[PDB]
RNA sequence: AUAAUAGUAAAGAUGAAAUAAAUAAUUAUAAGACUAAUAUAUGUGAAAAUAUUAAUUAAAUAUUAACUGACAUUGAGGGAUUAAAACUAGAGUAGCGAAACGGAUUCGAUACCCGUGUAGUUCUAGUAGUAAACUAUGAAUACAAUUAUUUAUAUAUAUAUAUAUAAAUAAUAAAUGAAAAUGAAAGUAUUCCACCUGAAGAGUACGUUAGCAAUAAUGAAACUCAAAACAAUAGACGG
């Protein structure tokens, strides 16, 4: 009935998935920007482009192991990085 | 040892493996 | 608590390209203004006749203008002038 | 009590692959008289308004517009297939009610559609979409893959 | 027609041994499928050269020499024509036991077993029919 | 023009002491590069004392740790403990299995 | 031992929302008070809608009536319970956890333990020194 | 995969190609296998291994109290467990995929790439006991100079840090080493076990033992040679 009518709003969309944007009428090239970030943020063409082809689980878990160290190496490249700015404007 | 060293035994291996195969198959020829 | 990561001793601490801020160029922005001018109120419309003449300044002996903003980063020089001091390395 | 389809909106679905491109427009047909039937439950009633019925309108591929082999997943390809679709939709009397846009993959046509669509050639059909989304399907583990190529 | 056309290389100074167990096989087999099969025949040094093929477009005749080269290069052909012997025709050759030569076999008379691939997708249909029974038969347990 | 960008513009809280440099651009730009979701502690339950496995049944609170899709977010991200980043995707991946997430 | 089955009951009738959910609680807790077991409490979580679109025998669904049931009973009637509710056509989705007992012997619902109330002597003293 | 639905004429693949009322889209049904993020295999486990959820059973941590009073260490033989492949039966078989048959590439292509895809990959009950089964580093005990970073326990308070004692990891001093490096061991010592004695022949031959089998374990000699090998150095070269 119109119970079942009045409550489909919320009901149609309290089943989303995370991946839609709703477009700004003014700005439509705005939303399609928005929407890659959110695929950039939850990797999602990496994901798929990792799916092509079985890599075996050895190898998986060197890959794995290498980008960590490259993520950490990083970190601690900049940390030494702002050290030498900061002593840079001191004077040192 | 290297993987250099390495390739001598596993051209030996190789080839006992071939004469193996070899040999189970005339068995069953003659068999 | 915020994890500090502490690289192994390096070889160099080196930026690959270091980044720079490079100003933009005032007579291409003039030059997108009056583009842009022409595209709403129309090409030669009196509206633009301001940008027009101030363009006209701009490329009127160089068609980029003086440019006299070029940079080149220090950080490789501080870097490696100041990673022995601040690495943080056990004594010999 | 009487069957009474009634387009509810558009869906405009591109599946973008290594090699083609597929773009579907689609209607969402609703029956307003669904919920005058006889023996109809809330559950009933709720589960068929959240998922209405859809019915194929447009079905084009970067075939139908003369690019054969490679070049069917080329850039070009798919902007032009884009314009055709977005042409179609405007000769047919589709573009009265709101288009959802529905991407599948992430080969080279979906920068060609996402530019067809913000640019001159879908200056009709952007004026419709209300919302944009993404629909690439990835697997949980799921069935093996092909084995790594050697190249 | 091109695919029809395989080169292979045979060296005058290709030792029998290889002469009678890879190049007779490759002819042979090749012959047998309906590709035809032209033979180029030149000293080892510019016979298998970068210009491998280009060097035989080149293609005072070739001064003779010690009879015991002759005696080689011609036992090559007499072999190479008794290898292919019922798999082709007759040889066109082309050149000088002195210098290069083509020879040019043809597959010989051969019917066209093409229903075999007819076959095939019958197969593949059959077994695609056959999950599909298989399948019914699930959902009607599923159902029961 | 009489209007300027907010993040071109610094608005000092009321109460609070100043110095000339504050007004400066550089002010800006600090403030951006240390701008650190530092007040998350007093406001993440997580980071609390709480044991995050004892809301597998409160979907909502598990919510504010994972994407847009659900995906859960990496410690870097969360700056949990390594016992409550555990517990935490232990409750959420049963809130996954129970039906509420 | 301690365990807190949470179950998603079907809301078939709309204008009963809770009718389901109270013969289901009534049929579990019998069992379970008819085993040597001992109900400690039945909190309603109200109805909710799915995270998705949910099916059981032949049937799909998009809201439940969320109900959590903290007894204690020996591990063997524990399967017994759970072999009955997934077998219910009203039952959705149900699990049972079990709460440890070996510090304490009184523990709330999870719910309450991380509202901050770990026992339910704290519960009940909170509605009767100060309600 | 099948069926329905509208909707069409190409689709799929590749470096480019070609072999074998669709593709795409929205629904419904069935099946097998797998387990995204978290995630560091961090941790845990004797190793092999182990990361979707719950439950049952078993085992696993630190400190304190009391108790036993050397009951310990190591361990030939022996025993148990042991990836992947393989094998013996009975199921299962979506996807993947030796082989085989085809399509391409090529001077040729018994390959690399593509198609159809059998064994196998899955489960149940067994056989077998092999891997670069690797940290290429047996186990145990006593001991030796630092820093940093986590973790755990405890203590204190002017309540959130601070102070202690262990563990782990990273970089080191000393020492050691052919050096590369090791760094609490590859240091200083002690105890026990396994193993090695130039290369090639050879982990082969023969015999024996075990196994349904493939095989696994055990394991030589003759002939020949003045070689053979490791770390590091400076070059040359690198599609
Ligand atoms: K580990
Ligand atoms: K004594
Ligand atoms: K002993
Ligand atoms: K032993
Ligand atoms: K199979
Ligand atoms: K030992
Ligand atoms: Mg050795
Ligand atoms: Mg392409
Ligand atoms: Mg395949
Ligand atoms: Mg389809
Ligand atoms: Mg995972
Ligand atoms: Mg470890
Ligand atoms: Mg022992
Ligand atoms: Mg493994
Ligand atoms: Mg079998
Ligand atoms: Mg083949
Ligand atoms: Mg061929
Ligand atoms: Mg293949
Ligand atoms: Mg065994
Ligand atoms: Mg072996
Ligand atoms: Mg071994
Ligand atoms: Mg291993
Ligand atoms: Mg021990
Ligand atoms: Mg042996
Ligand atoms: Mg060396």
């Amino acid at each position: 009935a119109e119970i079942a009518r009045s409550s489909v709003e919320n009901a149609q969309m309290r089943f989303n998935s995370g991946k839609s944007i709703i477009v700004n009428k003014n700005n439509p090239a705005e939303s399609f920007k928005r929407l890659n970030r959110i695929m950039f943020e939850n990797n999602i063409p990496g994901d798929k482009r990792s799916q092509r082809f079985y890599m075996k689980p050895g190898k998986v878990a060197e890959l794995k192991r290498s980008q960590r160290h490259r993520k950490e190496f990083m970190m601690g490249f900049k940390r030494l990085i702002e050290i030498v700015k900061d002593a840079k404007r001191k004077g040192y | 040892d290297s993987v250099m060293r390495k390739r001598k035994k596993k051209m030996k291996k190789h080839k006992l493996r071939k004469r193996r195969k070899r040999e189970k198959a005339e068995r069953r020829k003659l068999s | 608590k915020p994890p500090v990561y502490r690289l192994p001793p390096l070889p160099r601490l080196k930026v690959k390209k270091p980044i720079i801020r490079q100003e933009a160029n005032k007579c291409l922005v003039l030059m997108s203004n009056l583009l842009q001018c022409w595209s709403s109120y129309g090409h030669m419309s009196p509206k633009c006749a301001g940008l027009v003449t101030e363009l006209k300044s701009c490329t009127s002996e160089s068609a980029l203008g003086k440019r006299n903003n070029v940079q080149k980063s220090n950080i490789n020089y501080h870097a490696a002038r100041l990673y022995d001091r601040i690495n943080g390395k056990p004594h010999d | 009590y009487k069957p009474k389809e009634e387009v509810v909106k558009y869906i405009l679905h591109g599946k973008f692959t290594k090699n083609n491109t597929h773009l579907t427009f689609s209607s969402v047909v609703e029956d307003k008289n669904f919920h005058k039937n006889k023996g109809l439950t809330y559950n009933d009633t709720m589960l068929y308004y959240l998922n209405l019925p859809q019915k194929v309108k447009i079905s084009l591929s970067t075939g139908c517009l003369g690019f054969r082999k490679a070049a069917r997943g080329e850039y070009e390809a798919a902007f032009q297939t884009s314009g055709r679709m977005f042409e179609l939709i405007k000769e047919k009397n589709m573009l009265n009610k709101d288009i959802e846009v529905v991407m599948d993959d992430f080969g080279k046509g979906r920068a060609a559609f996402i530019s067809a669509l913000v640019g001159k050639e879908g200056a009709s059909v952007v004026k419709k979409v209300v919302k944009i989304s993404d629909a690439t399907k990835l697997k949980f583990g799921g069935v093996r893959s092909p084995k790594m190529r050697r190249l | 027609k091109e695919d029809n056309l395989k080169h292979i290389k045979i060296s005058w100074q290709i030792e029998s041994d290889d002469l009678k167990r890879q190049k007779a096989h490759e002819i042979v087999s090749l012959l047998k499928k309906g590709n035809k099969v032209t033979l180029y025949l030149d000293d080892k040094n510019n016979i298998n050269s970068n210009n491998w093929l280009e060097n035989f477009e080149e293609l005072g005749e070739p001064p003779r020499l010690p009879e015991s080269v002759f005696q080689k290069r011609a036992a090559v052909l007499e072999t190479l024509k008794e290898i292919v012997s019922e798999y082709a025709n007759d040889p066109v050759l082309l050149g000088n036991m002195n210098s290069k030569m083509i020879m040019k076999l043809i597959p010989k008379d051969v019917k066209p077993q093409n229903n075999d691939k007819r076959a095939l997708k019958e197969l593949r249909k059959k077994e695609r029919q056959e999950k599909l029974q298989k399948r019914i038969q699930r959902k009607k347990m599923n159902e029961m | 023009t009489k209007k300027i960008d907010q993040s071109l513009s610094k608005k000092l809280p009321k109460g609070t002491i100043y110095d000339p440099f504050d007004f400066s651009m550089g002010r800006i730009h600090l403030d951006r590069k240390y701008q650190a979701n530092k007040n998350s502690n007093r406001n993440d339950i997580m980071k609390s004392g709480a044991n995050p496995l004892e809301f597998y049944a409160r979907p909502r609170i598990l919510s504010r740790y994972v994407t847009s899709t659900g995906r859960i977010q990496h410690r870097d991200i969360t700056g949990l403990s390594a016992k409550n980043q555990r517990r935490l995707s232990k409750a959420i991946r049963r809130c996954q299995a129970i039906g509420l997430m | 031992m301690l365990y807190e089955l949470i179950g998603l009951v079907r809301i078939t009738n709309s204008n009963a929302p809770k009718l389901e959910a109270k013969e289901l609680s009534s049929t579990i807790g019998k069992l379970i008070i008819q085993n040597r077991g001992v109900v400690r409490d039945i909190v309603p979580m109200g109805i909710r809608y799915l995270p998705k679109i949910m099916k059981k025998d032949q049937e799909k669904h998009f809201r439940a009536y969320h109900f959590l049931m903290l007894f204690d009973s020996s591990a063997a009637v524990q399967s017994e319970i759970l072999r009955t509710l997934k077998k219910d056509p009203r039952v959705i989705r149900s699990s049972i956890v079990k709460v440890d007992l070996d510090k304490q012997l009184d523990r709330a619902s999870s719910l309450h333990r991380s509202l901050g109330k770990k026992s339910i002597l704290e519960l009940v003293n909170e509605d009767y020194q100060s309600i």
